[PDB]
């Protein structure tokens, strides 16, 4: 996260750090949305150029952290995963649509008040908030580096803007977030917040949801260009397919 | 199984997604919600 402010205690309990196992090494980001199942992008785990292919037994991922290096005792848990699952149709050499995948925790976690799941969008919410100049937020580390978790309120950009913007070929199942390069603000989510849920505030029942997932970065510059975020809405059935059969 | 998702496989967690213990459960705001809300015009 980059000019971001430091997030409260408990203020984002579905997020979820995705880390290697051996070395050990932070990811990513990434998103509880029940006691058993987490949500993070494709490009975490699958990244041919990169040669990076992870299996199950290769990664760990700790819930309910506030501080990057402090150990916080009977707070922050731990677990393995038994299985991962990508989009099928995950576009790793063009314009990364469908950057979603799913992980299954080896034995689920309990809630606390550190620990709860964030909700996947219904229809209404995703028509009603999913507009340009609605905010959403991203949460992670700061990268020195960060003490404690940092939380950044981003814009979503017009489609027009979006696609122009890259010469991607950008596509409905992602949208695009972030101040005009300019400098109204100029917070964002980084590399190391891929993954990471992009969750908004429903003013009608007070419940958070979780509209995006933060796709490709770089460090923590774009040159000018906007971050994308894979559309959870649209792939909310693909979700529901891999669970209940998972 | 009143869910979108079937607890069987998906685990617990649906019904009370999204209300965060430490705030909403208390009526307790964070310092930046309100800049979402006041955006969603
Ligand atoms: C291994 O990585 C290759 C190349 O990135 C990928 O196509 C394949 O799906 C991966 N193997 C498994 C079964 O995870």
């Amino acid at each position: 996260i980059v000019e971001g402010s430091d997030a409260e205690i408990g203020m984002s309990p579905w997020q979820v750090m995705l880390f290697r196992k051996s070395p050990q090494e932070l990811l990513c980001g990434a998103s509880l949305i029940s006691d058993r199942w987490v949500l993070t992008a494709a490009h975490c785990l699958l990244y041919p150029p990169w040669d990076k292919n992870f299996t199950e037994n290769d990664l760990l991922v700790r819930i309910g952290k506030h501080s990057r290096t402090r150990y916080e005792r009977n707070i922050e848990k731990i677990s393995m995963l038994e299985k991962i699952y990508i989009h099928p149709r995950y576009n790793w050499r063009e314009n990364l649509d469908r950057n979603i995948a799913l992980m299954k925790l080896k034995k689920p976690v309990a809630f606390s008040d550190y620990i709860h799941p964030v909700c996947l969008p219904d229809r209404e919410t995703a028509a009603s908030l999913l507009q340009a100049g609605y905010k959403g937020r991203v949460t992670g580390w700061g990268n020195g580096q960060p003490s404690v978790l940092q939380v950044v309120n981003l814009p979503i950009v017009e489609r027009p803007v979006c696609k122009d913007s890259t010469r991607i070929r950008i596509t409905d199942n992602m949208f695009c977030a972030g101040y005009k390069p300019d400098e109204g603000k100029r917070g964002d989510a980084c590399e190391g917040d891929s993954g990471g849920p992009f969750v908004m505030k429903s003013p009608f029942n007070n419940r958070w949801y979780q509209m995006g997932i933060v796709s490709w970065g770089e460090g923590c510059d774009r040159d000018g260009k906007y971050g994308f975020y894979t559309h959870v809405f649209r792939l909310k059935k693909w979700i529901q397919k891999v669970i209940d059969q998972f | 199984y009143q869910t979108f998702f079937n607890p069987r496989t998906f685990g617990s967690g649906e019904a009370d997604c999204g209300l965060r213990p430490l705030f909403e459960k208390k009526s307790l705001e964070d310092k930046t919600e309100r800049e979402l809300l006041e955006s969603y015009i």
